[PDB]
């Protein structure tokens, strides 16, 4: 946000959002934080609240100051979910729409049951066969412990 | 050449019987012809 | 237009709400007592309609009142003669088209019509029927 | 194989035209409506939409009273009358 | 070194050219040769009230047939399946319309008129005030540009060309379309429209 | 429902005037019971299971059903995706 | 049977000045000013003003109401004037090259008005200045009683034209028009192409000025009204902070023409013109500027974006805002294959469902007194309480929702579904309906919209379910056909048993089945396989679909009973007696397909038990 | 298909092909009993 | 050059299908051409001829 | 190119709504069985009735 005074709290609100604001007004430095808290409270004669979807560890807090600059980083340990795309180097690619326990998914004549599973309709009408020889590589590869 | 009867259109296709009052039957007909447009040697 | 909306639901409509001939003279009154743009084409095809359907419509003494009136009152002159010619066979005649003079009495617009456009010798048969 | 994870979810509204053309060959004249209705630029409309359905028309969508202005602004008068289908009286809707 | 020559021997475009209607040989190279003979030979067999009443008529009939089956030749060569239904309708629009020649003036039609084919033949079925009219042919833009109703015209194209054309006849519009009703918030008249839901 | 729905279309002229009537009675219901048509129990659905309990049938009221394997009032039915 | 009549008119035309003036009324528009720099207020009589165009903070009107611009000269309407062909050329008669000349080569025309005396042998448009026309008439007639005359005798500018229009006698001008038109084509032919050329375009000519004049006269639109004195202004919230720099443009350009004026005896004619040229191209770039020969450029050369331009295009308001709007209670999110889904429902996530149904929500909490009013449930709602979960899951309940594709395709392109609440971040989908939207799975978003009105839920329940649309009406076939895996499914259990050399080894030179019940059965148990081939004793008429052919073998015992092998069953008749046995040669493949829907039927049938 | 290219023959195609006939060939003079219309057009 | 090489795409084209019926019905890639659930003879025939 | 094509096609016909049960008509075109099976296949001739 770019500046008209920078507050610890704002009145008229409560602890829920002014929780992690410091001394100055800027978030804790490794505080987490969730959709629509107060990052910096500012008044103008205007504040800086989480947007939705934006959420987890505050990692980097920066004073510039002439207006003053304050830039807040959060990080997010976004692991894969129901929704992401994902693609491997041959155009094949896919949204994941399950997931299942490792018990229900289809399992190998060694037992173990396979990462992902494929709709093998993709490659006739897509006529990209080299993750077909990529995929039966890849296998021996990894047994072999050779790249 | 503003509307058209139910006799002189004929039977709805899509319900399998003839027409109802009102149905917008112009508008089913311009999406008819448009609809299949992105579906359009050896001498 | 809101008289021949009315028209228009009973004209193509079931049999017994097929127009007859007291129907059309008034969709064409309409049209003629007009206080807005051209109509002279509406009726025209108007009349295309119940000429259309002579098995069932035959014209009266105030159809052909209205067209000599609209005919007259749109400067077609050829068009307005006929009619009045077939107006002379009734007996009340020039008398349905006078409307009391009112209207902005269209049975001296068409005495007018011809002595401006000169025939001369059909203003003497309109004064025979008067 | 190799699987890469995309950006999509990572990076990151209007109703078209064509969309009025499939509303109207349902026949949803009442959806059609909505949609170009409080559930849009209409604030006459949307002020009290919300209310009707926490509790439990009649004027032209501020689109077209916008296109009328930009024609009133090119010496254009657009009016648009309602001429009664019961005693035949004309009356102007205020746009 | 040298230059030989030899010789080796439609979709969309196809349709568009047939719909667009820009040249009456552009749709069969054939059709102009069917109505340019009947154009300088039924107007002169038959008298004044049927010259041009079944001349155009022919002129429509045979294009009705020849342009429905121009267009399905596109689709069901591509194998694509549609009901005449759906193309008599658009062909209906397409040949509709009569043009008034230019010999033919009176208080009536003036020539250079744009009116439909029941409309000239109601009217020369009474009227004999010189009402020669000869077929035309539309394209479906130019066809969409010349119908009861100038905001459906004013919202197509040529917004600046229809408004103006409109605004001196102080044309009146009865939103009997249904894109007239959509621009206006009000309820189309079709569907759950139709009449006024009684 | 669904072969409700089209049980009554089949003794009806026209669709559209069909869904007019449906929406005109079910604008009736909700202005006499303004408190009964928010929850479980919908006005439309209300007027169709009326319709078919007219014609002779019978239908539970506006369709509505509850879970009678519901453990907690906290605990809502999770859908397997 | 009556028709509902409605009937409604929606007329345009040309606005006459006193109508204009009764849309701002007073709001005349003087100075050409906006918000201040520095105080950021608006300017006393400006293109912003609160006096004229209402108090800017009810503040609603100024989206209506608007002000207009007292031009000192007249100036003509662009649309009327330079898009060919020209209205006013056709109704003056006059060549477009005499009206360009006459309102911006600064000509004089003679004669604009007939209904009053005139005393000169002038005829029409002088190219030139008279000479004895500045320095010499109004010596003689004096400067205060020349002016009294002088325009009734020489006009310039567009006062030429819209005098010249008020004279106009529309009656005299179809008379005249007619008579010769009737002439050129009283000669005929002249064996000359170019000469019969020429005179097409004159009969066309007058024609179109006939049909020209027969409007006038018939509606209540004056001709003058094409010369407008009267500059309407947009309000201000529809021009917002290009089109005001226009404004500003013909304001400034305007006032200062009343100080060549207002002044004691100022300059005429060479300074004169030069703001009236002027400010005839300011009105002209403001209201059409693709049509100028010369089309006004800003300083960064963008060519300005007229008024006829804000109603063209698509970025016109005409197209984008009507056909189409930003319609609210809309959610955006990446779709995901419910294959578990009816055909009639859709997956939405909490987060999505939550925000479509925030009103319906509300009402849920205030109907059952959880939620005081509206500001609790809205709090209690942020607070996301396990009851507000339970309120949504019956919320939704009953309440169908349109899913649109953006890239819309078909009809199907927007549909009904019955929403159910799902878990995850994402809108799971049927997969069969994900082939009427193309909604493949390489990433797709779809709009979906909550009807509010009764009637609308109403129609999306009755008129816009899947349930209900499953013919195309191009032609009037099934658009919901398995397709992909699941077709490959269906094919490899009608895949029946391997048949000739493909299932023996050797040239010859099967289990049997009370009922299908059992066949399934003992599929289950691994007793036999998919494809294995097996004998079905069919109690039911004969049913199967082969080709119609003469049995392979007939074993004719010699008591009457005989056996007849055809191609694919057993019948076993007799002489004695009439049994009739009929045993089917097929696979469980088939049984289970032909199971599978006789099981459909009946399920569907029990469930609307009509019979109680 | 094609309509023939001699206008005589044309016409015999529409009368087979019920485009148009005889009986669609009619003023308003005859319909109406004018008999007098007869004798003041061709003199 | 274009022609002898076209002729033998297009019979090669023309013989996939009959070979696949009368060698190997089951075939994987068949199956899904040939039931009409994914793919057509031409996206095939750049696969396998 | 398609898409420009719908708009155009649409906008020609969409005014045209069923209004009225039976126009009145009595004219019809006639269709024969015999002089038409010479140029199209007889299948698609039964889609037409």
């Amino acid at each position: 946000i770019q500046t008209e005074r920078i507050t610890k709290e704002i009145p008229h609100l409560e602890g829920r959002l002014l929780r992690n604001l410091d001394k100055n007004g800027i978030v804790m430095l490794g505080s987490w934080v969730e959709t629509g808290d107060i990052l910096v409270g500012k008044l103008t004669p205007t504040c800086l609240k989480l947007p939705i979807g934006g959420r987890g560890r505050v990692i980097d807090v920066r004073w510039v100051q002439n207006p003053e600059i304050i830039r807040v980083y959060i990080s997010q340990k976004r692991e894969i979910k129901v929704g992401d795309k994902v693609a491997g180097r041959h155009g094949n690619k896919g949204i994941i729409s399950k997931i299942l326990p490792r018990q229900d998914m289809p399992y190998l004549q060694d037992g173990r049951p396979v990462d992902m599973v494929f709709n093998p309709l993709g490659v006739p009408s897509r006529m990209n066969v080299g993750q077909i020889f990529e995929c039966s590589l890849g296998l021996a590869g990894s047994l072999l412990d050779r790249h | 050449t503003s509307w058209i009867c139910r006799l002189c259109y004929g039977r709805s296709p899509t319900h399998g019987d003839l027409v109802e009052l009102g149905e917008a039957v112009g508008i089913i007909a311009g999406q008819s012809i448009g609809e299949p447009g992105t579906q359009l040697t050896g001498g | 237009e809101v008289a021949y909306a009315t028209f228009e639901n009973m004209e193509y409509g079931e049999d017994f709400m097929k127009p007859d001939t007291e129907t059309y003279n008034w969709v064409i009154q309409a049209y003629t007592r007009a206080d807005s743009y051209d109509r002279v084409q509406d009726v025209a095809e108007l009349l295309g309609m119940m000429v259309e359907d002579y098995k069932r419509v035959q014209p009266n003494v105030k159809t052909h009142a209205l067209l000599v009136e609209c005919f007259t009152k749109y400067c077609v002159v050829k068009e307005a003669i006929r009619h009045f010619r077939a107006l002379k066979n009734f007996e009340g005649g020039t008398k349905v088209l006078h409307n009391a003079g009112n209207f902005e009495d269209p049975l001296s617009l068409y005495l007018r019509a011809l002595c401006r456009e000169g025939r001369i010798v059909e203003l003497i048969d309109a004064l025979d029927a008067m | 194989p190799y699987i890469l994870k995309l950006i999509h979810q990572v990076d990151d509204q209007r109703v078209g035209e064509m969309e009025v053309w499939a509303l109207e060959g349902f026949g949803v004249a009442h959806i059609l409506q909505e949609m170009l209705t409080y559930k849009s630029d209409h604030i006459r409309a949307r002020q009290e939409v919300l209310g009707t359905t926490i509790i439990g028309p009649e004027d032209a969508p501020e689109s077209f009273r916008l296109l009328v202005r930009e024609l009133r602004s090119l010496a254009l008068e657009l009016n648009h009358f309602l001429v009664s289908e019961k005693n035949f009286q004309i009356n102007r809707k205020e746009v | 070194l040298v230059t030989f020559i030899y010789e080796k021997s439609q979709g969309l475009p196809k349709v568009e050219q047939v719909l667009e209607v820009r040249s009456i040989d552009s749709i069969s190279l054939n059709l102009e040769k069917r109505i340019k003979g009947w154009n300088r030979c039924i107007t002169r067999i038959l008298g004044i009230p049927w010259g041009f009443l079944i001349g155009a008529e022919l002129t429509i009939v045979q294009s009705r047939i020849s342009l429905v089956n121009k267009i399905q030749k596109v689709y069901r060569s591509q194998g694509v399946q549609i009901h005449n239904r759906h193309i008599e309708i658009i062909v209906r629009q397409i040949t509709s319309k009569v043009l008034v020649s230019e010999e033919g003036m009176s208080n009536v039609f003036l020539p250079g008129e744009l009116i439909g084919l029941l409309r000239a033949e109601r009217t020369g079925r009474a009227l004999e005030e010189a009402i020669c009219y000869r077929a035309v042919l539309l394209g479906i833009t130019r066809a969409s540009l010349n119908t009861q109703s100038f905001i459906s015209e004013a919202s197509f194209q040529e917004t600046a060309r229809v408004l103006a054309k409109a605004a001196l006849r102080g044309r009146i519009d009865w939103l009997k379309g249904l894109k007239e009703n959509v621009v206006l918030g009000g309820v189309i008249p079709a569907g759950t429209g139709f009449n006024k839901g009684l | 429902m669904t072969m409700d729905i089209e049980r009554l279309l089949l003794s009806e002229d026209n669709r559209f005037e069909f869904v007019n009537s449906v929406a005109a009675e079910a604008t009736e219901y909700v202005e006499k019971n303004r408190d009964e048509y928010g929850g479980t129990k919908k006005a439309i659905f209300h007027v169709l299971s009326n319709r078919v309990n007219d014609l002779g049938f019978d239908r539970p009221e506006a369709y509505a059903e509850s879970d009678p394997y519901k453990p907690g009032p906290g605990y809502l039915k999770e859908y397997y995706t | 049977m009556i028709d509902r009549y409605k009937h409604q008119q929606l007329r345009i035309g040309l606005v006459s000045p006193q109508q204009i003036s009764a849309w701002a009324t007073v709001g005349e528009v003087t100075k050409p000013y906006t918000f201040h720099y520095k105080t950021n207020k608006p300017e006393k009589d400006g293109l912003f003003c609160e006096r004229i165009f209402g108090p800017i903070k009810d503040s609603r009107i100024r989206r209506y109401q608007m002000g207009y611009i007292k031009l000192t000269c007249p100036v003509t309407h662009v649309w009327y004037l330079k898009r060919l062909p020209s209205y006013i050329a056709n109704l003056l008669d006059k060549p477009l090259k005499e009206l360009e000349g006459l309102v911006y080569c600064d000509f004089s025309f003679a004669r604009p008005i007939t209904k009053k005396p005139t005393f000169l042998r002038l005829r029409g448009s002088f190219e030139y200045e008279i000479q004895s026309w500045k320095y010499s008439i109004p010596l003689f007639f004096t400067t205060q009683g020349f002016e009294i005359f002088r325009n009734r005798e020489i006009s310039t500018g567009a006062g030429a034209i819209r005098e010249q229009l008020a004279d106009l006698d529309l009656r005299i001008i179809i008379e005249n028009s007619l008579v010769e038109w009737k002439q050129l084509g009283e000669e005929g032919p002249t064996g000359n192409e170019w000469e019969d050329r020429k005179i097409v375009r004159r009969k066309d000519f007058l024609v179109r000025r006939m049909e020209l004049a027969k409007h006038f006269i018939r509606t209540n639109i004056e001709p003058e009204w094409m010369v407008l004195c009267l500059l309407p202004v947009l309000p201000p919230e529809l021009r917002p902070i290009d089109i005001n720099e226009l404004y500003r443009r013909v304001i400034y350009r305007n006032n200062t023409l009343t100080d060549l004026l207002t002044t004691s005896r100022s300059t005429p004619g060479e300074l004169v013109m030069c703001q009236e040229k002027l400010v005839q191209e300011a009105v002209d770039t403001l209201l059409d500027n693709g049509i100028r020969g010369q089309p006004m450029r800003d300083g960064h050369n963008k060519v300005y974006k007229s008024f006829s331009d804000v109603i063209e295009g698509k970025e016109g308001r005409f197209r984008e805002t009507l056909l189409g709007k930003r319609v609210d209670y809309s959610g955006r999110s990446v779709i995901v294959v419910g294959p578990s889904l009816s055909l009639h429902r859709c997956g939405l996530p909490r987060e999505i469902a939550i925000e479509l149904f925030q009103t319906f929500v509300i009402r849920g909490l205030i109907r059952q007194h959880l939620a005081s009013n509206i500001g609790v449930a809205k709090s209690q709602i942020r607070e996301k309480k396990p009851i507000v979960w339970e309120i949504l899951q019956e919320v939704m309940q009953g309440h169908p929702v349109l899913l649109n594709r953006a890239p819309t395709l078909h009809r199907l392109g927007i549909q009904s579904f019955q929403p159910i609440l799902v878990e995850g971040r994402t809108i799971c989908l049927h997969p069969l309906v994900c082939k009427g939207f193309n909604a493949d799975f390489d990433g797709d978003q779809m709009a979906v919209h909550v009807p509010l009105s009764l009637e609308a839920q109403a129609e999306a329940r009755l008129l816009m379910f899947s349930h209900m649309n499953l013919l195309s009406p191009a032609i009037g076939d099934p658009i919901s056909v398995p397709t992909q895996d699941m077709l490959i499914g269906l094919y490899v259990l009608t895949s029946g048993t391997r048949r000739g050399i493909c299932a023996n080894r050797y040239n010859p030179c099967e289990p049997f089945f009370c009922n299908s019940y059992d066949a399934i059965g003992a599929y289950r148990q691994k007793r036999i396989n998919l494809d294995s081939p097996l004998w079905l004793r069919w109690q039911l008429d004969q049913r199967v679909i082969a080709s119609k052919e003469v049995p392979i073998e007939v074993h004719y015992e010699s008591f009457g009973n005989y056996h007849e092998i055809y191609a694919h069953y057993l019948i076993v008749r007799s002489v004695k007696k009439e049994t009739l046995y009929i045993y089917i040669r097929t696979t469980v493949g088939h049984i289970s397909f032909y199971r599978e829907i006789e099981e459909a039927i009946q399920g569907f049938s029990q469930a609307c038990s009509y019979d109680t | 298909d094609w309509f023939p290219e001699e206008p005589f023959e044309a016409f015999k195609e529409m009368r087979e092909r019920k485009v148009f006939d005889v009986s669609d060939m009619y003023t308003i003079a005859d319909v109406w009993g004018w008999t007098w219309e007869k004798d003041f057009k061709n003199k | 050059s274009i022609e002898i090489w076209y002729a033998t795409s297009e019979y090669l084209r023309q013989e996939m299908n009959p070979n696949f019926r009368m060698t190997d019905p089951f075939n994987p890639v068949h199956m899904m051409s040939f039931s009409g659930a994914r793919g057509n003879a031409s996206q095939v025939h750049q696969l396998v001829g | 190119d398609a898409g420009y094509l719908t708009r155009r096609l649409v906008e020609v016909v969409q005014h045209i709504v069923v209004r009225r049960t039976d126009c009145g008509t009595i004219r019809g075109i006639s269709v024969s069985p015999r002089n038409k099976s010479r140029m199209m296949s007889e299948r698609i001739f039964i889609q037409t009735l």
